[PDB]
């Protein structure tokens, strides 16, 4: 397992927090501030135990 | 495609379970798993599409 390169800036979604839909993408459901759920799309590269 | 996948997915089950409804057929298919090569990545490995 070669280590290589920091992110100070890194978001780490959790697994049960991304799901892939129908078409092969992964989804994420976010709240806004006006308190209503919104759909977003997700690109995830490494997995790190529990969190993408 | 997409469109055409979410009705032969989960609109199909229903309508062809109820009463009366024929044979019928829908506008496109299902999805299928496009597998794009290119050939300059072909070239670089020494291989081919067989």
């Amino acid at each position: 397992q070669l280590q290589e390169g920091v992110k100070q800036k890194a978001i780490l979604a959790p697994q049960q927090g991304v799901t892939r839909d129908l078409k092969g993408q992964a989804t994420a459901l976010v709240v806004n501030a006006q308190n209503k759920v919104e759909l977003r799309v997700i690109k995830a590269d490494r997995v790190i135990g529990d969190k993408w | 495609e997409d469109l055409s996948n979410y009705i032969v997915s989960n609109i199909q089950d229903p309508l062809s379970r109820t009463k009366g409804v024929g044979d019928f057929q829908v506008f496109g298919s299902q999805y299928s798993m496009r597998i794009w090569l290119d050939p300059a990545k072909l070239n670089s490995y020494q291989l081919t599409p067989g």
